[PDB]
């Protein structure tokens, strides 16, 4: 059954935290960071938890963060919170997929035109910044109520209380409203190369975990990376742990022969996928974190011009940064947006993550937000 | 007339939509006796969160025109997504702005230590003692003496630079009414050159 | 051309015509000792000024582009009209953002308590002397921690953020040279949130 | 014989002050706010002096100072300082008429072929602010031996000593580079209205102390300010302690009627003046200096939006602050260039000074640099 990853961002006097805990509780009586999980009939949640702009920025970068979908909270005793201008400015710029809303404290109001009201603003605010501010759910109930009764009865369930029938109204809203995620192997193929050697008689092998998509024998492919040209053959067979396999998919520790492939044509660093998929590329636009001093990070800041190491997959090539306007200097522990050019092309994409080193030693990590050159 | 009294009204105080309704109730449906009735509300939300925790926000600063003033302000809030609102933002550059030209010695009042308080306080009723009334006159009459002193070396007692209607704290405690977080000034740096 | 070389020298080093071309003259006619002869030669002419007062200038800031770290610096030179000039503008800049990132304690070496340092020092002699080294031995060690020491906590002994290969006193002085004025450094102030 | 004001600008150890030290002494052999005197054949000379940017605008605001020309200091063997184009700068700013070069320690260089060049430095300096770079006189000369030279005898004449002769050089270029200052009475007619009232018989009469010009009887005259419209007619008799004159001049206190004027169409404020010459207005921008809590200003600060009372000549009248771009907050003691807005149109025109006050009470000072409406 589908997993995905779902975050609460609002203010904390809203009862964001409160809302998370009574959806455990309260579909725990129908199936048996420091996240938490619960999960409906239909899929399995995974709680991520947004307390800071930044905070949360930097792990989207270093790989940990990635919610499919997110939930806003706001009182509709008080309505929204000029932050929360700035929450859904998050959202849109890590770029959440759909949102879905809960005006929580809904006993605290004894006029029901003022709800109306409440949601008509945050309606129009999301449409601020692109989200379908219309066709987005908006449930309305009570978390505080809704946890008191499954602590009464943690047995509790569909259509018994008022008030935790809201949270199920809520609940159904995500599995709907919510696009699950695209799945892996379904997506285009891709095999970041380690080594790469021959086996007389044979040809040209190379290793490497597949990253995304499918490949079995026959198949045309392309090899992007390092060399002056993106040369491409075909798949002369496919083999794990010594042993041949039927089709090789996005998870399994593989090797692959090609043909019309020299030893010398291929290498550790380079990268295998689906003709046309990716291609590439040296200037680009990206999100980075640099490492505090005491995280191992550097010891002093820099300036544009600076020339270190990108670690991408297998890789490790050189290139140099372009500070944008209104940035100056960088310092351990900043985030930041620059451009960069590095001397060999590579294959490159958005969302592509990486390192960065000086000697070895990791100083900053980031991933791509835009391509260039 | 309904909720668009109501908005109009929020929509000027950013507050709580149902404090709004609350407060027209409350002090019947006319504005002035409304928006003060919130502003005098406000002033209670703050001295709830007073002692919450805030080491986020933001380093203000203010540079006079003719850089012969410059000026360092830590503002606190609580969480990163308020210290990027334009109204923790303006919230702080005003306070920068003010400092540069009130020049407050302190930013509270606690700020300041006995010792020091009363190497001064006694000055207050060694002059008073002589103009005519005795120590227990000029006891009570040292009493409002002081009161206009922290208004002069306290960042806090101080009347805002824009409006000297209200005074800083009262700024402060606004903002924190229409955002939810406890706001606090760590502390100032203020440069006049030659001074 | 004879002329091209003082006339694009100096352009560079933005320093007395007549200098330059003794300098190049005083130096074989080749850049490299020449544009080192200058340089050499200005440090001499900011020693000559160093009392001379100065109560111009400005204050010069640097507010990290994500706000969470702050400097104010009064830069004082003796005349307004060098207060107001490019160079003096830049400099401050630069001096405002050096601080931002190495975070110097003090302006000047004086700026500290000499048995201060006096007490440190032997306190390096110490460990020396500690860790099987002769005492002769452990006197040099000393220096070149002391040395260490005042390149991390004074701003001038810092090894300036734009190139590591000049210290901050020297940019200073380099400074000085190319307009005819004391420059001095009257203070700085740095917040770092939370910190 | 007619008097002139001259300062003198540039960097101190070029010497600017010995400089002015050599000229009294030279001239003294031939002519038997700190400032000295000195007199050629053809005028009379005053000595201002410019250490302060900042400093001179105030006093030049303060109707101190005011030079008629302006004396450049450069040491032909350093050439220009970087703060040479801050001289000039101000020199643009307050608008000096005309400007002269001496290029001092020129015993000081053996090349000549350098002369010529720091020169043509300069010269092009002077040309990027507007100056007649090329047509500016340059004198080279020391005024050190200059002075040595009268120290030994200060009886000493032109053509005697060679440097001597190059200060006469200058003194010479200064006669004739800088125009005479057209004198009071002979510039354009005006008069500030004081008081008005109808003699009957005879018409409507408005006092005043004329500012400039002369005026007799049957002159053509206008009156502007305050009306919708600045109405014309022609004087019909002058009169100075009510005993007729024959011709009126700057710095008389006179009385004046017109001819078709209702004693309802004149009135305090309102100033009168040769046809033409200067018209109404309500929105300007003006160099201001606001008095410093001492002196008396205000005790803080203030911003766009201020609507204090400006004082002309012998009016009062409401207008609006408008504090330009990077100016956010203005203190006392500052120097400042804002636009401002009045209530009521004012005869108005470059040059003219100003005050501003919150109730009777000086706050503030300025002259107006540029009419906009």
């Amino acid at each position: 059954k589908p997993h995905v990853n779902v975050g609460t961002i609002g203010h904390v006097d809203h009862g964001k935290t409160t809302l998370t805990a009574a959806l455990t509780y309260v579909t725990a009586a129908e199936n048996p960071t420091a996240h938490v999980e619960y999960e409906t009939a239909k899929r399995h949640y995974s709680h991520v938890d947004c307390p800071g702009h930044a905070d949360y920025i930097k792990n989207m970068i270093t790989g940990a963060a990635q919610m499919d979908g997110a939930i806003l909270v706001v009182s509709a005793a008080d309505g929204p919170m000029p932050q929360t201008r700035e929450h859904i400015l998050l959202a849109r710029q890590v770029g959440v997929p759909y949102i879905v809303v809960f005006m929580n404290k809904v006993d605290m109001v004894d006029d029901p035109e003022l709800l109306d009201l409440v949601e008509m603003e945050v309606r129009d605010l999301l449409n601020q910044y692109e989200f379908p501010g219309d066709e987005v759910p908006v449930i309305r109930g009570s978390a505080l109520l809704a946890l008191e009764q499954m602590h009464r009865n943690p047995k509790t369930r569909r259509g018994e209380n008022e008030w935790v029938d809201k949270i199920w109204e809520l609940l159904d809203a995500i599995d709907e409203y919510i696009p699950t995620p695209v799945r892996d192997v379904d997506k285009p193929f891709l095999m970041p190369v380690e080594d790469v050697f021959t086996i007389t008689g044979r040809g040209t092998v190379a290793t490497g975990r597949i990253e995304r998509g499918k490949v079995k024998v026959g198949d045309e492919v392309e090899i992007v990376g390092l060399a002056p040209e993106t040369r491409r053959t075909v798949v002369t067979g496919v083999e794990m742990h010594r042993k041949t396999l039927q089709e090789g998919i996005a998870g399994d520790n593989v090797g692959v022969l090609l043909r019309g492939v020299s030893r010398e044509e291929v290498e550790r660093g380079q990268v295998l996928a689906k003709p046309g998929s990716i291609t590439p590329h040296t200037k680009f636009e990206a999100s980075v974190y640099v490492l505090k001093k005491e995280e191992g990070g550097r010891h002093t800041g820099f300036f544009s011009g600076y020339r270190p190491q990108f670690y991408f997959r297998t890789t490790d090539v050189t290139g140099v940064v372009q500070l944008p306007p209104g940035v100056e200097m960088v310092m351990p522990g900043d985030n930041v947006t620059f451009t960069v050019e590095l001397i060999k092309p590579v294959a490159l994409e958005e969302g592509l993550r990486f390192a960065i080193r000086e000697g070895g030693r990791t100083v900053g990590a980031g991933v791509v937000t835009k391509i260039l050159e | 007339s309904q909720m668009e009294l109501i908005k109009k009204l929020r929509e000027a105080t950013g507050a709580g939509m149902m404090d709004v309704k609350r407060a027209l109730e409350d002090a019947g449906w006319d504005e002035e006796k409304a928006v003060q009735l919130l502003r005098e509300r406000g002033a209670m939300k703050a001295a709830k969160k007073a002692d919450r925790e805030a080491r986020e926000g933001i380093i203000g600063h203010y540079i006079h025109h003719n850089q012969r003033v410059g000026v360092l302000v830590e503002l606190n809030c609580e969480t990163d997504f308020v210290a990027r609102n334009e109204l923790f933002q303006n919230l702080a550059k005003d306070l920068a702005m003010h400092i540069a030209m009130m020049n407050p010695r302190y930013v509270s009042a606690e700020e300041i230590p006995a010792e020091e308080l009363e190497k001064e306080r006694q000055i207050y009723i060694q002059a008073a003692l002589n103009e005519g009334k005795p120590q227990q006159i000029a006891e009570k009459i040292a009493e409002g003496r002081l009161k206009k002193y922290l208004e002069e070396v306290v960042l806090l007692e101080q009347p805002f630079v824009k409006d000297d209607k209200v005074k800083v704290k009262e700024l402060i405690q606004q903002a924190i009414a229409k955002i939810g977080e406890n706001i606090v000034v760590r502390r100032f740096c203020r440069f006049e050159l030659g001074a």
